[PDB]
């Protein structure tokens, strides 16, 4: 019943980097695993007993116990070593997990490429008006996306679907989706996307007219 | 044998046992080397002390608290001269079958608790002094079997060790305790499991009997988790009950050379009777206490609260009290319809300190929430269970309903449990203990003055907590019993739901206990006793649970016929009346011989010296609860008893028992199976009927 | 040397009660023993249950204690898990897995199976995103399709999966209707405005929804 504090949720580092990931039990106990699992696949035992390496894993991985601090230690990252992790206390007590630890990459400060997409006609025949603003090829995550309907700020109807590691440069592509009604679609013609990013410190605002 | 017969081929193994009887058990076994030369410390029995202990921070305390394990037993199991065993044999619940390894893990936890704090010395001294006293003050020996026992150990011990067999301990061996701690490891475990559910699953058959079992070794991941991963939870060692066990001396009888307990103190707060032991001269003492208080039978809600109070009070103190009870001082807490019932039995050495802490303990009392819910639900089960018990108890319950003054039914008790809240009881608690009356029996080799000073001390502590004030001497009332209108033969019916059995109780009001009426009723009861053994089960074939006889309640005598069977009740009444005709002519057909053998039967029935202070003390308490105090009623009643004639019970018989009788007080109660005047409302029934007087206290 | 074939896990309504096969070939469940694991889509893991077939020892989690019933056949070296009281949070992927001799060592696994207790099923509707002349601003542009309102994610592609690089099929986000919606895009130049009109290619596997949809301004 002793829970597990998986820290961090995710992180980013490049090939040939030293990655230390600390999970933390609710109590001061010994009996902790470490996993890895690419999506849609079975997991793998990286580190058994929180200090020892399981056979069948490349030797750029080690574990360490420091009192309550339970640390997965990666000496050197690899291009295939970008996958979801999981730490695991085990007793006869019921076993909990963490939420997953994703390994991502470090890259230079990259300003996004911002696209936009008016809704189609059959969306209005389905009761849908969506506008899809698309940041692309930016690293790191720090950006700001603000909707503008005829120069008026919007919030509360968008979702940020962010893709995974890009096949081009190992960047990430973000998408925001302004969901409104046709009564607000035909009314507001100016659909501006006020993007502000670290690399794109001068903000760019890709717009269209309905 | 210079080698153990379990040489690592059969270690870390389970067995699955198929029984004939539907039992389920779990069997842990450790083979261990010879410590028979090491009779000085005897660590294997020390382990038997520490395993089957039930105390603070114990293992079984949590196993009950986890609800898996009924009972356990552990300790040193002898084998051959060379090897010895260490076994643990546990009973199984339903969900005990799923947590087997957990249980064993807790066992390991325990082993680890012994591995952390190491050995203990004061435990050894405490158990040494307690078994020294228990050997010193032994009770008896059966003349057959004893000789075979000590002849069993005559082979192994020198002539000085044949009586001080294991009952004396010389020295301390911490290396042995380290050795058996090294023996209690999962490498060493031998498992066997009993369960009816092992059908089709066990192929490996036993050679002689032909039962079937399985080797089925435990895998190693379950093994390795036990050793290296070791930490502590809610387990702590048990505490001591030293309490100065010195003074076992007998006290010589003083100027107060009474053979019966004298009332040495009476106040409006308490009332105190005292009696040193003349006949047995034992190093023991017994104490009985009644705490009289008005709040007892005020309403079904107060009765439930009193119940739960004493009930959870028992549940509270049991965990503290059992290790002292293990020292040879037993007790009981129970209730009266009037007040509370306290028993303190044991040695003279430490009852003042123990009873002191008992009063201090039950004075300052707390409630746990879920504990209250479990006990509540539990008695709730015991209550709506009362539809499903034996009709002789049903009959006695309805008789004690109808023939008292006020009576609250179990139905009312069932419905009222919706309202038992913690604040309501918590308001009730200081109100109850505020103002009450005490009554006490002190009996043993003790003094009068120290009894007065200790008793004084006790009631002073009672005043110390809640500013206790005495009761008023007008509210020491008792409930009277209903006077039948001298001719009535009334009847009604009660339909059981569960049992397809019909109980019946046939009540007769004779009289108050005068000295004549006790021997009238006892002798006439026995004269209808043995021919009833002849005629009822054999000849009339009524049932198997067929009973007749006296009734002792509220100082009023009575006559009853308890019969549970599956019969029509009026049919059954008719053969009871046939038995009444049988005893009626069986009076008039009595010879001198029947008479003389019968009254000698009554004589030896009544006459016996006591055999233990608790027996005579229980009879004296049994007289104090009836507030009669007639200590030598025995001799007077017997002296009267021989002064009877055949015609003496004829004149006793006719007016109350005949069919044309002027004093016939007859009333029956029908209990039905699942398939005069009527009694519509028992309150409106009892409305216009008189009440009997009470007894003048002598 | 290790073979964990768990199967039988499909799609079910609440109120049902089904078994959970696992074929543990290559070793014995009488040896180092198997476990069950609750992995919901887009969520973390959770150890469901564990039978010890040598001793019949069941162990459940705090959430699903009692409502599940695990069982084990040692004669075929095969365990099962009867399930009860099915609730809508049980849409997940479950794994049978071998724990080995270690303190937390659960190393081998199986492919897993999808276990689903589900509110609503809806096939997708394929609406092209429309980058028109009003979207044309600067040298940068794009072309895309909105996949809207579908249970298990849609494979979406561009020119029957030819151009994968630079194409981003954003993961869906569950909408208020208990349905998913995603977008797949492709970066195109503004020289390509009207040069080539691309066709997004949708396939949603459980609903069987194959819609090749053209994008034009």
């Amino acid at each position: 019943d002793i829970q597990m504090t998986q820290s961090p949720s995710s992180l980013s580092a490049s090939v040939g980097d030293r990655v230390t990931i600390t999970c933390r039990a609710s109590q001061s106990v010994s009996a902790v695993a470490w996993y890895q699992q690419k999506p849609g696949k079975a997991p793998k035992l990286l580190i058994y007993s929180a200090s020892s390496l399981y056979s069948g894993v490349p030797s750029r991985f080690s574990g360490s116990r420091s009192g309550t601090d339970y640390t997965l230690t990666i000496s050197s990252l690899q291009p295939e070593d970008f996958a979801t992790y999981y730490c695991q206390q085990s007793y006869f007590n019921p076993i909990t997990f963490g939420q997953g630890t994703k390994v991502e990459i470090k890259r230079t400060v990259a300003a996004p490429s911002v696209f936009i997409f008016p809704p189609s006609d059959e969306q209005l025949k389905s009761g849908t008006a969506s506008v899809v603003c698309l940041l692309n090829n930016f690293y790191p995550r720090e950006a700001k996306v603000q909707w503008k309907v005829d120069n008026a700020l919007q919030s509360g109807n968008s979702q940020e679907s962010v893709t995974e590691q890009d096949s081009k440069d190992s960047t990430y592509s973000l998408s925001s989706t302004l969901t409104l009604s046709k009564a607000d679609y035909e009314k507001h013609k100016v659909y501006a996307c006020e993007v502000t990013h670290q690399g794109l410190s001068s903000p760019v605002t890709k717009s269209f007219n309905r | 044998f210079p080698e153990h017969p379990f040489q690592e081929e059969h270690l870390k193994q389970l067995y699955k046992i198929v029984p004939i009887k539907d039992i389920r058990n779990l069997y842990v076994t450790f083979p261990i080397p010879d410590l028979q030369k090491y009779y000085k410390s005897n660590p294997g029995h020390y382990l038997g002390h520490l395993i089957g202990h039930e105390g603070p921070g114990s293992l079984l305390s949590e196993l009950k608290s986890k609800g898996w394990v009924n009972t356990l037993v552990g300790g040193q199991k002898e084998g051959a001269r060379g090897f010895m065993f260490f076994i643990i044999n546990v009973d199984l619940t339903e969900e005990g079958l799923l947590h087997v390894e957990d249980i064993i893990l807790h066992m390991f936890q325990y082993i680890q608790k012994l591995r952390a704090e190491g050995p203990q010395e004061w435990v050894f001294q405490e158990l040494k002094d307690l078994n020294a006293v228990a050997f010193r003050f032994k009770d008896k020996e059966r003349p057959r079997g004893y000789t075979s026992k000590i002849a069993g150990i005559l082979h192994y011990y020198p002539l000085e060790e044949v009586l001080t067999a294991e009952y004396l301990l010389e020295e301390f061996r911490p290396d042995l305790i380290e050795m058996v701690l090294d023996k209690l490891r999962p490498e060493n475990v031998r498992v066997a499991i009993v369960s009816k559910s092992f059908e089709g699953k066990t192929d490996r058959t036993e050679e002689w009997y032909g039962t079937q079992y399985k080797q089925e070794a435990i895998p190693d991941e379950v093994i390795k988790k036990w050793q290296n991963a070791d930490l502590n939870g809610k387990f702590k060692l048990p505490t001591k009950n030293e309490f100065i066990p010195t003074n076992f001396e007998i006290l010589p009888l003083e100027k107060e050379a009474t053979p019966y307990p004298a009332l040495i103190k009476d106040t409006a707060m308490s009332k105190l009777w005292f009696k040193q032991d003349d006949k047995f001269f034992l190093p023991k003492a017994n104490l009985n206490f009644e705490f009289f208080s008005p709040f007892a039978y005020v309403d079904p809600l107060h009765s439930n609260m009193a119940y739960l109070y004493l009930e959870l009070l028992k549940d509270s103190l049991n965990e503290y009290a059992y290790a002292a009870e293990l020292a040879g001082l037993s007790y009981d807490l129970q209730n009266t319809i009037y007040g509370m019932y306290l028993s303190v039995k044991g040695y003279n050495d430490k009852q003042p300190i123990l009873l002191k802490k008992i009063i201090e303990k039950m004075a300052t009392f707390e409630i746990d929430e879920k504990r209250f819910e479990i006990i509540k639900e539990a008695y709730m089960r015991s209550l709506n269970n009362f539809r499903a018990e034996q009709p002789h108890q049903h009959a006695m319950y309805y008789l004690r309903l109808l023939m008292t003054e006020v009576a609250w039914t179990k139905d009312e008790l069932k419905e009222a449990l919706d309202d038992v809240t913690l604040p309501r009881l918590k308001a009730f608690i200081p109100q109850l203990l505020s103002r009450l009356h005490i009554e006490a029996l002190l009996h043993g080799n003790i003094t009068k003055q120290a009894a007065l000073g200790i008793m004084q001390m006790v009631e002073d502590t009672l005043i110390e907590h809640a500013h206790t004030k005495p009761l008023l001497p007008s509210q020491l009332v008792r409930y009277r019993e209903v006077q039948l209108p001298d001719r009535g033969w009334f009847v009604y019916q009660q339909r059981n739901e569960v049992h397809n059995n019909s109980g019946i109780e046939i009540y007769y009001q004779t009289d108050m206990q005068s000295t004549s009426e006790n021997m009238f009723l006892e002798l006439f009861a026995q004269i209808i006793s043995e021919p009833a053994f002849n005629t009822l089960r054999t000849k009339e074939q009524l049932g198997y649970i067929v009973f007749s006889g006296p009734r002792r309640a509220n100082g009023i005598q009575g006559l009853r016929f308890i019969i549970q069977s599956e019969k029509p009740p009026h049919y059954l009444e008719s053969r009871v009346e046939a038995f009444l005709i049988t005893m009626e002519k069986s009076i008039e057909d009595m010879t001198e011989e029947a008479f003389q053998k019968h009254i000698q039967a009554l004589a030896i029935r009544r006459l016996d010296k006591p055999k233990k202070l608790s027996a005579e003390s229980a009879k004296y308490w049994g007289e104090i609860i009836s507030q009669q105090y007639n200590f030598d009623r025995d001799n007077t009643e017997v002296a009267y008893l021989k002064t009877l004639t055949k015609e003496d019970i004829i004149k006793f018989y006719k007016e109350m028992l005949a069919v044309d009788a002027p004093r016939r007080h007859k009333v029956s109660v029908h209990v039905l199976a699942r398939e005069p005047e009527v009694i519509q409302n028992m309150t409106e029934f009892k409305r216009g009927l008189p009440l009997f007087p009470l007894v003048k206290p002598h | 040397e290790v073979q964990l074939v768990e199967s039988g896990g499909g799609l079910v309504q609440p109120g049902g009660s089904l078994r959970l096969s696992c074929a543990a070939s290559g070793f014995n469940i009488s040896s180092s023993s198997i476990h069950w694991v609750r992995q919901a889509p887009g969520k973390g893991l959770e150890w469901v249950a564990s039978i010890y077939s040598y001793s019949g020892s069941t162990y459940y989690a705090d959430s699903v204690k009692g409502r599940f019933t695990i069982s084990a056949d040692t004669s075929k070296n095969t365990a099962y898990l009867q399930m009860n009281s099915l609730r809508a949070e049980d849409t997940a992927v479950y794994y049978c897995a071998r724990h080995y001799s270690a303190v937390a060592g659960l190393d081998y696994w199986g492919q897993g199976t999808l276990v689903t207790v589900f509110n609503q099923i809806k096939p997708p509707s394929v609406f092209p995103l429309a980058p028109s002349s009003k979207s044309t601003s600067g040298g940068t542009a794009a072309l895309g399709c909105l996949v809207k309102d579908y249970p298990e994610p849609v494979t979406v592609s561009w020119n029957s999966g030819a151009l994968t690089s630079g194409v981003h099929t954003f993961p869906a986000v569950l909408q208020s209707s208990g349905l998913y919606s995603l977008s797949s895009v492709v970066t195109v130049p503004s020289s390509s405005l009207g040069t080539q009109t691309y066709i997004c290619n949708v396939n949603h596997k459980p609903s069987n929804t194959k819609v090749d949809k053209k994008v034009e301004p």
